[PDB]
């Protein structure tokens, strides 16, 4: 089968629909992993440098209830934000952090008391569920800083291993065992490798690439072992949701292909509407709250629906209609039919315009614009004799008699102007831009010949009487009728 | 200018980058309102260029002040426009895509490279699963699909050493990986060790292929795409219409599709999406690519809401609507016209009408320039307004300009050259074009609503060609055949035929004239009869001496019309010319003779005066028709009463339950036929001389004035069949079946038709009409395919100094001589000294132009075969010699180099081909008899009977010519032995229709042997008589039990032995075939001459002869000599174990044994001898016989088919078109080149002109000749341009580009398609200038 519709419907035909807790379980695994990446935020180097500074940054502009704070907290009840309750819920969070931290220093990082207090910092957290963009950038400040260390891990590995040699089996147990000092070098080289003794002519840049790596630490102010731990702890915290959503999406594939193929009349096409519904479903998979307790298919039907209903507006036409005009046009192609009911005969646009609620000119204008274009390759000849492309005339370039007329005209003007005093002819030629790429002014017959200006007016007038002069005006007179 | 050749190789992505001027990223074209370009879409003005010239979008920098400036305000370069046609963009793709024509085309050029099959790679790339991109371990293979659950085994087994995943990149890396060199030199190194069988030839295939890519220079990486150019905007435009509607090329659709899918793939690859969608997007990207490349070939075509599919790039080069056939070869014309035509009876030859309206319209530039020259219209406003106002001077100056200003004339269809000519204008205010009536024939034009078209020679080479070459006065003979084209149309001939007539009845018998003056005084006074043989005086002349006229006078009792006419004759001829009643044959021969001796100019004025005079007095002659010019015969009721009684008897016979229908029905038709053929007699007797008009006597009758016999006698209109269908019965009538109705047309047009007779005629009318309307295509194809072959021939040596070539014998067969050898010899060189039937009477020293002194000297002689140094037999390499061609017909002398033809052949052959689709041996007269190469027998009765199928009877005259030629059944029964002499008009053979007798000249016992019930035979009683024997079924009806073995009832004696054929040691029994039913039983004895068995009973072929398709069903001529024997035994067809004397036996061919054979199971044939009753493939002739015999065979057959239709062409054409068949040289040996490589026979001669010469005695190889057809030779050509013009342009383009072809533009269509000159015609002088230059350093 050559069709991607059979292929695709057979391929979506593979996976089934998982319903009524696997939806909410996808949601719960998603939110869990999410909660653990924000845990990984809670145990930060310089990368974040936000958590509370962010809230002081959103309040610092003297008052805001705008886009960001509906990207911030937006807490679910397991609404217009009164800042009273905002300043209420942040106090205990700060208290929890400050009471946890001093014990994170007591006897160790995660001393048993310290670790139960990190657990308390976590149980206090999991009754929150919050969302987009700046929190995305917050974790991007960890993603790029992931790439600071891999960046150096690539640089020094390249500049060392690719000219030198070394084994691998020893390296992992040696590098992870200390990670901090070079005792593993003299322990690896405790034995031998006189090829290692060849270490000359490159020395000055090797521990200068190691300079670039080691400086990452003090930037971070944070130890390489905890770097390893919390980075893996965030990455798996991403992967959870990253693969958890696909279950929902594969379930409601048929939801999508159904909803889309409800509007696969000859509007645009099957697979494109199906794709747009798939976008709307993913919007649903991502946005759905199980805590509302509603069906997903309703929600996803909203998102699928709007997706297709406006993609068919943005797409599907060579002349890009915006939405507002389309909504007007919806009103009209609704109201016109009520009109011809009530009328019972043709509503030429005054027996149309009124009930539409808009005057005649809009109805008329839209009656004109509803002409989609008409496709040259159609056979306007009933026989295969004249595709429209053959009938088309091209009125853009020139007509040769016009070229000849213009040539004769300006040759005659050259022949007429050739016989004047030099000043008359020259001021005229240049002043009207004759025979160059300039637009000359009498300010410039001023600035160029002599700062006199009005005598140029009385020179032009004299030349015109010299040259209209109907012993000369008759090569001009055939051009009266132009 | 000068060129030799150049190299090509694949498109680098670096090359499309370099060529292109900026990436296109978007599908976006314009704004909804501000109809203006989009940045980085398809119409990116910043890439392809602006609209105006040397200006930036703001207009800062301009007019070459700021030449290489970019206006930094808009970042817009100050550059010019003709590059807008050039400047392309490009597109960088997400993932590699491949070119379909390196893929879907036959031998793939990528799959043949690797030699790994296709569907494997399809599923590698439909991604049935993971798939070995790289079987690092050859344990795993590339192109090897690995399932998600099987892949893991490859994984945990090797892990590292395999790449088994998805994509085109698999194939990319493959092409990049493989190395051609050392395979090549290795295969060579082990070629030398043992240059093996099929193994090594495919080693060798590869070795040469590999090295071909090596040394040719090629880069099969660029088989794969990474960069995609962007065709410029104006190569795919998008424009408005008056009503706001827009108009586009379909390409934009596919462009948008590809860019959108690519950008969505750029999205999906940033998200690490589930790669199933990346597979689907990859399939979709490759599909949109391949549809840009070829859309409607793959699957169901892509269509709009129209449901019509959309034209691709390829069709814009291909078939009709491509450039070539529609609008590069064949244009619409500037300054042309066309309209309805009528006659000019008072034209001179060079003249033509011109309604001065269109005179003015086409010639306005000349009259405008001339109104400015005189200065009345001082400007073009003035000239145009003056010429809209139609000044009086516009007329006189239109005449001034038009004086001596030729113009063309064109009617559709332009079959041959003379459908378009160039006359002088005659300005008229008659809206109908007038036309000199005699060129109605070359145009095939008759005035029933026709329109001609017109064309203007502006330039002076064209004007002067029109006046010297297309002119009405340089064209007086068909080059198809040297006949005049000045035939009397149908009226001047009727005129003359009336004038020079000789009655007896009118008046004025036997007085005297001193000459045609008082003949005109008399006849214009009204005294003599124009048609009355009356004594006059003549004074003819003759140029008996050395071009010196010789006066004389005499008297001749001749008609007033011949007399009065004779003065027109230009005083070089005798009076016997005019001394008959001037049949149009005479008129042909008149202007012939006139032209011949006189030169031409008399024949011109002469013919003009004869057109003039015949038209004049033919209007004075009177001609009409009346109801009584067809007849009411006196015997009309009696024939009816007789037919009435006859059919009454037929009725009563039908009543009996006897004659039942078929006998009755046929009887009825035959009697109707005879009855009204008697009516036809009655009526033609009751017109022609019924006028008894006494004159000075009792009574005398004379040809009456019917006018129908007269218009039937000249050749104007009508003939005996026309006049019967008006008079007698209209023969029989075949309904659409092809069978023949048995109850005819009885009445005629005068008497009155029946409804159904009429309706039966409508059928034949409609069938013939649909044949007419639907074969202009057939000639269309044959002609145009033949022309597309067209190359030339050029001479290089005065005489090649070579020996004989071709024989000349004339083409008399079937009827009389059809080309005198006098003509065939004419203008050619002799092969050799040639004698006379008085032998050893040499007349040439091996080579002479045999002009008609010789051809007449040898027409005088009855010498009957001469040979010619042929152009084929001319052995000058890369050309011929002049003597071998002989004479230039136009010059009438030995030809000069450079001018050459072959569409001339096409016109000559095709132009008539339009309509011209729509037992016994006798001698007729005295003479010797020269029949041979036949096995025949004096049968039991004592006359000749054929026993070898070959013979065809001929009716030979006393001089020796064939008068008739007819075919003869094998085993027939003649009453004549060849080499006797008979009175003509005799049934030489009275044959039995059903029986094909099986006579036994032997007298021996019969007994059933070799033949048994239900194996070879049935035994199945002859029911009517009642006696029987073993009954031999046909081929298919008997079971296959004994179909593998020949049934033969056997003759024996009392001993059982083979009753040997009397006179020889050969046994005599008959392998009985089907219908060979013996009637008397086993053990019965037969006698001498005794039957054991009784045996009861277009233009498409033109297509077949020209296209070189194989002959079809039956058995054929002996392929090879030596003993030949029978093979596998009738699986449908039995085979033939040939056993050549020293050659190879294994050849065996299925033959219909149903179609009886000639050579028996142990009889020998010579090669090229008939095996059966049927044709042979001509390829058998070329492969078996040489070149002369085969080409002779083809030209024989084809001109028989034409000559059948009343047809004539100088067959020089049919041989030159066969030189153009194919020149493929299949090498015999090897050593210099490959063993059987198709090479230029030219270059073959070159190598043997190098290696076989003392360089070696021989290291190389010899070579053979080949055929296989004309169209594939068109394909099989140096150039790909002439090859890539016509149908299946696609595959031709594939195979062209794959070599990176770089044609050198020498052939016709090659330089044509770029519009530059080619070797001859107008470019002849420049080409030979280059030739002398090549000779002169
Ligand atoms: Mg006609
Ligand atoms: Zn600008
Ligand atoms: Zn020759």
């Amino acid at each position: 089968t050559t069709d991607p519709v059979r292929m695709y419907m057979r391929e979506m035909g593979t996976v089934e629909l998982l319903t009524r807790e696997g939806e909410i379980d996808i949601a719960k695994r998603i939110e869990d992993g999410i909660n653990q990446v924000q845990c990984s935020v809670a145990e930060y180097p310089e990368a974040i440098t936000y958590l509370l500074e962010q809230y002081d940054r959103v309040e610092a502009e003297e008052a805001r209830l705008s886009d960001l704070i509906t990207g911030f907290v937006d807490p679910n009840a397991e609404n217009s934000i009164d800042p009273e309750l905002a300043r209420e819920k942040f106090a205990e969070l700060r208290a929890q952090y400050v009471v946890t931290r001093d014990t994170i220093k007591a006897k160790g990082r995660s001393h048993a008391t310290a670790q139960e207090e990190i657990l308390k910092l976590s149980e206090v957290f999991k009754q929150f569920r919050l969302v987009p963009k700046q929190f995305d950038y917050l974790v991007n400040s960890m993603r790029v800083m992931m790439d600071r260390v891999r960046t150096q891990e690539r640089l020094i590995m390249k500049l060392c291993v690719e000219q030198c040699k070394m084994p691998k089996k020893n390296f992992i147990t040696l590098f992870t065992g200390n990670e901090t000092s070079d005792t593993w070098f003299n322990a690896a080289i405790a034995m031998n490798k006189p090829w290692s003794e060849k270490l000359h002519d490159v020395s000055e840049e090797v521990h200068r690439a190691l300079q670039k790596l080691q400086q990452i630490e003090e930037e971070t102010g944070l130890t390489i072992e905890q770097v390893k731990d919390i980075n893996r702890r965030m990455s798996i915290g991403e992967a959870k949701a990253r693969r958890a959503k696909k279950e929902m999406v594969e379930a409601n594939l048929r939801l999508v292909i159904s909803i889309a193929k409800k509007y696969t009349n000859r509007g645009l096409q099957f697979l494109d509407l199906i794709q747009e519904g798939n976008i709307g479903l993913m919007k649903a998979v991502d946005k759905f709250e199980y805590r509302r307790g509603y069906k997903f298919s309703t929600y996803a039907t909203w998102w699928i629906r709007q997706a297709i209903t406006r993609s068919i507006a943005d797409q599907a036409r060579t002349i890009r209609i915006p939405v507002h005009m389309i909504e007007t046009i919806n009103k009209l192609n609704r109201i016109s039919r009520q009109m011809l009911q009530e009328m019972g005969r043709e509503p030429t646009p005054e027996e149309l315009a009124e009930r539409m609620l808009m005057p005649e000119d809009k109805i008329r204008k839209v009656l004109k614009i509803a002409k989609e274009p008409i496709s040259m390759e159609t056979p306007i000849g009933d026989d295969e004799d004249s595709h429209l492309g053959d009938f088309i005339e091209d009125t853009t370039l020139e007509l040769p008699l016009d070229s000849a007329t213009t040539e004769s005209l300006r040759a005659a003007t050259h022949d007429v102007l050739a016989g004047l005093t030099a000043r008359e002819a020259k001021v005229l030629r240049m002043r009207f831009g004759i025979d160059m790429n300039t637009d000359y002014t009498l300010e410039e017959v001023g600035k160029q010949f002599d700062v006199t200006r009005e005598r140029i007016r009385q020179i032009e007038a004299k030349a015109l009487r010299k040259l209209r002069h109907p012993s000369r005006s008759e090569v001009l007179r055939s051009f009266l009728d132009d | 200018e000068e060129f030799d050749a150049i190299k090509i190789a694949l498109a680098s992505p670096d090359m499309i980058r370099s060529w292109s001027f900026g990436e296109v990223k978007k599908p976006e074209t314009i704004n909804y309102r501000t109809f203006k370009p989009e940045r980085d879409g398809l119409f990116c003005a910043r890439i392809f260029g602006p609209v105006k010239d040397y200006e930036c979008l703001c207009g800062k920098y301009k007019r070459l002040k700021h030449r290489g400036v970019i206006c930094e305000k808009c970042g817009v370069e100050v550059t010019q426009t003709k590059v807008r046609r050039e400047r392309m963009g490009h597109i960088e793709l997400a993932s590699p895509t491949a070119h379909i024509w390196f893929l879907k085309s036959l031998p793939s050029r990528i799959g043949l490279l690797l030699d790994m099959p296709l569907r494997d790679i399809e599923r590698v790339l439909y991604f049935e699963s993971y798939v070995v991109i790289e079987g690092g371990m050859t344990n795993l293979e590339r192109q090897q699909i690995l399932t998600e659950e099987q892949y893991l085994d490859a994984l945990e087994e090797f892990g590292d050493e395999f790449d088994a995943k998805m994509g085109a990149e698999a194939i990319q890396a493959l092409l990049k990986s493989m190395d051609l060199e050392q395979e090549c030199e290795q295969l060579r190194e082990e070629l030398n060790e043992t240059n093996s069988e099929t193994k090594r030839k495919k080693l060798t295939k590869r070795i040469k292929l590999l090295e071909a890519f090596v040394q040719s220079g090629n880069k099969p990486e660029w088989m794969i795409l990474t960069v995609l150019p962007v065709l410029p905007p104006d190569l795919r435009p998008l424009v408005p219409l008056d009503g706001g509607r827009f108009a586009t090329s379909d390409l934009n659709d596919l462009y948008r599709r590809v860019i959108n899918r690519n950008n969505r793939l750029k999205r999906l690859l940033d998200l690490a999406a589930p790669d199933i969608i990346v597979r689907n997007e990859k399939r979709m990207l490759q599909e949109a690519v391949d549809a840009l490349l070829d859309n409607g070939r793959r699957g169901r075509a892509i269509t709009g809401s129209n449901k019509r599919p959309l034209k691709s790039l390829a069709d814009m080069i291909k078939g009709k609507q491509g450039r070539f056939r529609q609008n590069l070869l064949g244009k619409r014309v500037d300054y042309s016209g066309r309209s309805v035509i009528t006659v000019g009876p008072y034209l001179r030859l060079h003249q033509c009408g011109l309604p001065k309206k269109m005179a003015l319209e086409l010639f306005k530039p000349f009259i405008y320039g001339k109104l400015e020259l005189r200065g009345l219209a001082t400007t073009i406003k003035a000239a145009k307004k003056m010429v809209e106002r139609e000044e009086a001077v516009v007329w006189d100056i239109l005449d001034e300009v038009i004086r001596e200003h030729p113009v063309l004339l064109n009617r559709a269809p332009t079959l041959h050259r003379l459908g378009i000519q160039a006359f002088e204008p005659v300005l008229i205010e008659g809206k109908a074009i007038q036309l000199h009536p005699l060129v109605c024939a070359a145009y095939n034009a008759d005035f029933d609503g026709d329109q001609m078209a017109v064309h203007v020679p502006l330039t002076l080479e064209a004007q002067l060609e029109a006046r010297a070459l297309m002119m009405s006065t340089n064209n007086i003979l068909s080059p198809a055949n040297g006949e005049p084209i000045i035939v009397p149309s149908q009226d001047v001939v009727l005129g003359l035929y009336y004038m020079t007539r000789d009655c007896v009845n009118a008046k004025g018998e036997g007085m005297v004239l001193t000459g045609p003056k008082e003949a005109e005084r008399l006849y214009r006074s009204g005294l003599a009869s124009l048609h009355a043989r009356v004594k006059v005086r003549i004074t003819e002349y003759e140029k008996d001496a050395n071009g010196e006229l010789v006066a004389k006078t005499s008297l001749k009792d001749t008609t007033v019309g011949r007399a009065i006419l004779w003065m027109i004759v230009p005083k070089g001829l005798p009076y016997s010319i005019v001394n008959q009643a001037l049949g149009k044959k005479a008129i042909s021969k008149m202007l012939n003779t006139c032209y011949r001796i006189l030169g031409l100019k008399p024949t011109v004025i002469f013919a003009d005066q004869i057109m003039y005079t015949g038209f004049a007095y033919a209007a004075r002659s009177g001609a009409s028709v009346g109801i009584d010019d067809m007849v009411i015969p006196e015997k009309k009721h009696e024939i009816i009463s007789e037919a009435e009684a006859e059919v009454a008897e037929i009725q009563e016979q039908f009543q009996s339950g006897l004659v039942t229908a078929g006998e009755r029905y046929n009887k009825v038709i035959d009697i109707w036929a005879a009855a009204n053929d008697r009516v036809s007699k009655a009526m033609m007797d009751n017109l022609q001389t019924e006028t008894v008009i006494n004159r000075d006597g009792q009574e005398e009758k004379q040809v009456s004035f019917n006018s129908i016999y007269m218009m039937a006698d000249s050749g104007a209109r009508g003939s005996a069949a026309q006049i019967r269908q008006l008079a007698g019965m209209r023969g029989l009538m075949a309904k659409p079946d092809g069978s023949i109705i048995e109850t005819p047309i009885t009445a005629n047009f005068r008497e009155g038709l029946n409804v159904l007779q009429y309706f039966i005629s409508t059928h034949g009318a409609r069938k013939g009409l649909a044949d007419t309307a639907l074969k202009t295509a057939n000639s269309g194809y044959l002609t145009r395919r033949l022309v597309d072959v067209a190359q030339d021939l050029v001479v290089t040596e005065d005489d090649c100094g070579t020996h004989e070539g071709i024989m000349m014998t004339p083409v008399i067969e079937g009827g009389d001589v059809k080309e005198p050898l006098r003509d065939r010899v004419l203008g050619r060189v002799t092969a050799e000294d040639v004698l006379k039937p008085g032998t050893a009477d040499i007349l040439v020293p091996r080579n002479t132009l045999l002009h008609e002194q010789w051809c007449d000297l040898l027409e005088e002689n009855s010498v009957d075969a001469v040979k010619v140094r042929s152009v084929v037999s001319c052995d000058t390499d890369f050309g011929v010699c002049a003597h071998c061609y002989g004479r230039d017909l136009a010059r009438g002398h030995i030809i000069n180099k450079g001018e050459a033809i072959g569409v001339i052949a096409a016109q000559s052959i095709g132009e008539p081909g339009t309509q011209l689709t729509m037992s016994s041996i006798q001698v007729k007269n005295k003479g010797s008899i020269k029949l041979s190469n036949v096995k025949s027998v004096v049968n039991s009765s004592g006359k000749l009977v054929i026993t070898s199928r070959n013979t065809e009877l001929k009716l030979i005259d006393e001089f020796g010519r064939t008068k008739e030629s007819y075919k003869v059944p094998y085993g027939a029964v003649l009453a004549k032995g060849d080499g006797e002499q008979v009175a003509g008009g005799e049934t030489v053979a009275n044959w039995d229709p059903h029986t094909m007798p099986v006579i036994t000249e032997v007298s021996g016992f019969v007994r059933f042997t070799d033949m048994i019930d239900g194996q070879t035979i049935t035994r199945q009683t002859d029911e009517l008589t009642g006696l029987s024997s073993l009954v031999v079924l046909d081929s298919a009806e008997r079971t296959a039990g004994g179909k593998d073995l020949r049934p033969a009832l056997k003759i024996v004696d009392a001993q059982g032995n083979d009753v040997l054929i009397p006179g020889t040691d050969m046994p005599a029994q008959y392998f009985l075939p089907g219908k060979a039913i013996v009637q008397l039983e086993d053990g019965v004895q037969i006698s001498s001459g005794d039957t054991l068995a009784r045996i009861p009973q277009g233009l498409p072929r033109v297509a077949d002869l020209f296209e070189a398709r194989r002959p079809k069903e039956p058995a054929i001529l002996a392929e090879i000599s030596g003993i030949v024997s029978f093979g596998k035994e009738t699986k449908g067809k039995r085979r033939l174990v040939i056993t050549p004397v020293d050659g190879s036996d294994p050849y065996e061919e299925m033959i219909p044994k149903w179609r009886q054979l000639n050579v028996f199971e142990g009889e020998r044939v010579e090669r090229g001898d008939v095996i059966s009753d049927g044709p042979e493939a001509p390829h058998d002739i070329l492969r078996l016989r040489g070149v002369h015999a085969v080409t002779r065979y083809i030209v024989n057959e084809v001109q028989d088919v034409y000559r059948l239709q009343g047809v004539k062409i100088n067959d020089k054409h049919i041989e030159v078109i066969v030189r153009q068949m194919l020149r493929k040289a299949t090498i015999v040996n090897a050593g210099s080149s490959d063993f059987l490589e198709g090479e230029q026979v030219e270059y073959s001669r070159v190598k043997i002109a190098n290696r076989e010469l003392e360089a070696n005695g021989k290291v190389g190889a010899t070579y053979s000749r080949d055929l296989l057809g004309i169209t594939k030779a068109s394909l099989a050509t140096e150039s790909f341009i002439s090859a890539a013009s016509f149908q299946e342009t696609t595959r031709v383009l594939t195979e062209a580009a794959v070599a990176g072809k770089r044609d050198e533009l020498r052939g016709l269509k090659e330089n044509v398609i770029v519009g530059r000159l080619i070797p001859a015609g107008t470019g002849y002088a420049y080409h030979q200038d280059r030739m002398r230059r090549r000779a002169a350093g």
